């Protein structure tokens, strides 16, 4: 997140998306009988990156928050900081809560992201099998 | 001949033969590729209904030489291709008569009317889920932390993409001013709502780096906007 | 009716040239309205939609560093509207539409803006250890502020408020100017 | 004629020339360009089979006096031209 | 006049020239200040910090 | 235009180098602090 740019790479990969969407819209009929494989595919591929990038730009306020405003230490210390040795991610006074508050940022981006890619896996593989 | 063509032939063009019986009935089925002209209401795209009216009558005689008379009150469909794009409700026909300026004797004719559906399955799975997912952006920019810095660049982009949509979709309705058609609508109104969003945002984010040595006036606004967080269920320090 | 477009009138008019004692005609006119809805609400809302950004661009501020991408999108959409409008007026060179003017005028007033915001954006990020100057700029800047209407107030913070106080000045002579411009379209 | 024209011409146009044999045969071929209509069914696109249909018949005469019987059960290919967009996998006539 | 392969004789021909000139107006308020105008940053980016 | 993008990203890579990656200051600092009264530029 510390760069700044996962929003431009999510807008562009979404614009771009749209574009190919718009484009082969041209060359299909325009018939209401079936949807073109393709068409289903890019549509939801455009589902969840919408998705992703409401999940990330609420990942983008979680992690710059400051330790003067949004505190809350009671319940995130006790689960976010327990499921890093379940995700199998090796462990490490304002900067201590702001590293600890980057920290928990970047935990939730991983754990969202195992999710995303199995769910990606699954449905690209899990969905073309019609010939075989 | 049909009183209605617009860039096509008037009467029929292909003279195929004709059947005669023993007591002097003849019958003649010629086909034809016709070409109307009727007024598309495009109001609620792409739920839409067509009412597509054609014309058909004599043109040189009268009710006192030639009268018309519709064998079916119906048009038959035993050999209709379905086109998977647009389906026929009903197609009713009607006989009226007229008079003209040219003449005094009044003229028979036959109005067909097409009431039809669009099947819309495609434009929703195609045209207007994407701009309706990509419309459920704007407000999403407000809970972008400000010191992070792309917020204008958000705004940018969802700002293009309506106008690409709504110059897009300009293309493939009529530019009949009789009515507007409602996704039309709906986009422009987004689009007032996205680019208020953008002065907005860019106001507060200008507000957001001015520096205390310049702009101090701590006076009238610490009153004001240290007391409205409770009033808006928000922890302070 | 046709929907669209309406009709005023139909004069028509017998034409024979005495000169040539040969020649006759008769010549209709149409005179033809569009219905304006539909073309405003399509093309005019988005041109003055966006149009604004033009000279909202300067209250953003200078340390953000987004100057830049916002003028450019801004330009970038008056070009292409151009082209739209260019692509669906008839290709005469014997008269202009106004609002093909209107978008010009406002095209090169965006690219003068793009140029004075790289100047103070320049103006800006200098450090106080480089590029002193002060005798001259002091005075002159001090001198201007009151004139401006502006509020009262290390050098790196200096030269920070010399660039807010140049396009702020720039902001106002800005507006200024599409007040008048607007004025010129009625 | 064929049934499943959508903006073309009905019948042949160009009226060529016909061989005439002394016991009285007769054998006509006139060249077409014709424009039917395919129920394009796009589904497994690109790598899609099209299944296209035409449908020719006289039309004011009945079977009582004419009958149409078919001389190949497949469409001949000496003439044919490789287009490199789409390979004719098979073609089929049936009467009915 | 003219001689072509086929035959001896000579033929006659008549040949128009048209000189036209196309009315800049349209292509120089579309078309070439727009380009003309953008060219103006190329060099604007090395005064950026 | 891409030779400027060139240049650009080169004078862009030579600004955020570290003092303890890229030191090579001997030839340096005899070309590029004597160029400055060449180009009515003003030092420090
Ligand atoms: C509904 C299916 C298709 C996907 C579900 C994913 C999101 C709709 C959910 C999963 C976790 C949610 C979030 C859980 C935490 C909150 C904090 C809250 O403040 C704002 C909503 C948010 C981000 C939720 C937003 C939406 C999220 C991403
Ligand atoms: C398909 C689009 C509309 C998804 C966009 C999700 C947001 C518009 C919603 C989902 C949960 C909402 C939030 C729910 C909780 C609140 C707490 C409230 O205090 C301020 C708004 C907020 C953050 C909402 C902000 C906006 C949020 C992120
Ligand atoms: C007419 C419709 C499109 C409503 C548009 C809303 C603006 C007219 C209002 C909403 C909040 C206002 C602002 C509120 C705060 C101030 C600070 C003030 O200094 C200058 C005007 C400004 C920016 C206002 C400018 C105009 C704003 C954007
Ligand atoms: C419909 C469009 C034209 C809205 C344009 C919004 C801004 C271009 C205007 C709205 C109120 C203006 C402001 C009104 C108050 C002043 C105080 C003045 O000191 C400096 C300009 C400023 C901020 C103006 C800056 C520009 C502002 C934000
Ligand atoms: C040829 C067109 C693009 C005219 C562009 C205007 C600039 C050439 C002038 C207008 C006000 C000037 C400035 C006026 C104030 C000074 C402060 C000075 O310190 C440095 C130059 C500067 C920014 C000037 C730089 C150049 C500026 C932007
Ligand atoms: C037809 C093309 C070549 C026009 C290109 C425009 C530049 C030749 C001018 C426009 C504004 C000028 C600048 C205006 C401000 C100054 C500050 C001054 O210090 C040094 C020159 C500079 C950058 C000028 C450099 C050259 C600039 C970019
Ligand atoms: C056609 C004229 C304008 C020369 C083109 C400029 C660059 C293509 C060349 C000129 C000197 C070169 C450089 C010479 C020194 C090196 C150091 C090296 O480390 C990296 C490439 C670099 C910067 C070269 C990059 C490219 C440079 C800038
Ligand atoms: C279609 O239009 C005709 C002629 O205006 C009208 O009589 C008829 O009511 C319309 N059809 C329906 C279903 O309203
Ligand atoms: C194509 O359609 C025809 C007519 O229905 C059908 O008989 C034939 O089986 C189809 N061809 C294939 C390969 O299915
Ligand atoms: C019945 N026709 C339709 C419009 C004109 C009218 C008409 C009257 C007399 C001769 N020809 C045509
Ligand atoms: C038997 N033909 C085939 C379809 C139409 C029908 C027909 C009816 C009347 C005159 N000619 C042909």
């Amino acid at each position: 997140s510390e760069c700044g740019e996962k929003i431009t790479l999510c807008i562009s990969v979404l614009l771009s998306l749209t574009v190919f969407l718009l484009l082969i819209t041209e060359i299909i009929p325009s018939t209401s009988l079936v949807i073109p494989l393709i068409g289903e595919y890019l549509l939801f591929t455009m589902i969840f990156v919408t998705l992703s990038i409401v999940i990330t730009v609420f990942v983008l306020n979680v992690h710059h928050r400051s330790p003067r405003t949004h505190t809350m230490p009671t319940w995130v210390r006790r689960v976010f900081l327990d499921i890093v040795p379940r995700l199998l991610l090796m462990k490490r006074f304002e900067r201590s809560v702001k590293e600890d508050w980057k920290y928990v940022a970047m935990v939730i981006d991983r754990i969202f992201l195992w999710m995303f890619i199995i769910v990606c896996l699954l449905g690209t593989v899990g969905l073309f099998l019609p010939p075989w | 001949v049909l009183y209605n063509n617009a860039d096509g032939d008037f009467a029929v063009t292909h003279l195929t033969k004709a059947h005669l019986f023993h007591d002097g009935r003849v019958q003649w089925t010629p086909p034809a590729i016709y070409k109307s002209s009727c007024s598309i209401d495009v109001t609620f795209f792409p739920f839409d209904q067509q009412n597509c009216t054609m014309k058909f009558g004599s043109w040189t005689y009268d009710k006192a030489k030639i009268d018309l008379v519709n064998m079916h009150s119906r048009v038959d469909q035993l050999d209709f291709w379905e086109s998977g794009e647009w389906v026929i409700v009903d197609a009713v026909g009607t006989y009226n008569t007229r008079k003209y300026e040219c003449c005094a004797e009044i003229y028979p004719d036959i109005t067909y009317a097409f009431v039809i559906r669009r099947l819309p399955l495609f434009y929703t799975i195609n045209l207007i889920i994407p701009c309706l997912l990509i419309s459920c952006l704007t407000v999403l920019v407000f809970y972008l932390p400000s010191e992070c810095g792309e917020k204008i660049t958000l705004c940018i982009s969802v700002l293009l993409s309506l106008t690409v949509f709504l110059l897009l979709i300009t293309e493939i309705i009529p530019s009949t001013s009789l009515v507007i058609p409602l996704i039309g609508e709906y986009l422009l109104f987004t689009m007032i709502f996205v680019t208020l969003s953008i002065v907005i945002t860019v106001f507060v984010l200008n507000v957001h780096h001015r520096s205390p040595r310049t702009h101090t006036m701590p006076t009238w606004v610490r009153r004001v906007f240290l007391d409205i967080v409770p009033r808006l269920l928000l922890m302070k320090r | 009716p046709s929907g669209e477009w309406d009709i005023v009138a139909l004069p028509g008019r017998r034409n024979e040239n005495p000169d040539d004692s040969t020649y006759v005609d008769i010549t209709y006119d149409f005179i033809i309205r569009r219905k304006p809805l539909f073309y405003t609400i399509n093309l005019i809302i988005p041109c003055v939609l966006i149009t604004s950004l033009a000279i909202l661009v300067f209250y953003l501020p200078s340390d953000c560093g987004e100057k830049m991408t916002l003028c450019i999108s801004v330009l970038l959409a008056l070009t292409v509207f151009l082209l739209l409008i260019s692509k669906i007026v008839p290709p005469t060179s014997l008269d202009v539409p106004l609002v093909g003017k209107y978008l010009m005028f406002t095209m090169v007033l965006v690219t003068f803006s793009i140029v004075t915001s790289v100047c103070v954006l320049n103006v800006h990020h200098r450090s106080p250890t480089t590029h002193t100057m002060a005798p001259w700029v002091k005075v002159v800047f001090l001198e201007k502020l009151p004139a401006l209407l502006f509020m009262q107030q290390s050098v790196s913070e200096d030269w920070k408020y010399v660039a807010m106080v140049i396009d702020r000045l720039f902001l106002w002579i800005f507006v200024f100017v599409c007040v008048f411009g607007t004025i010129g379209m009625f």
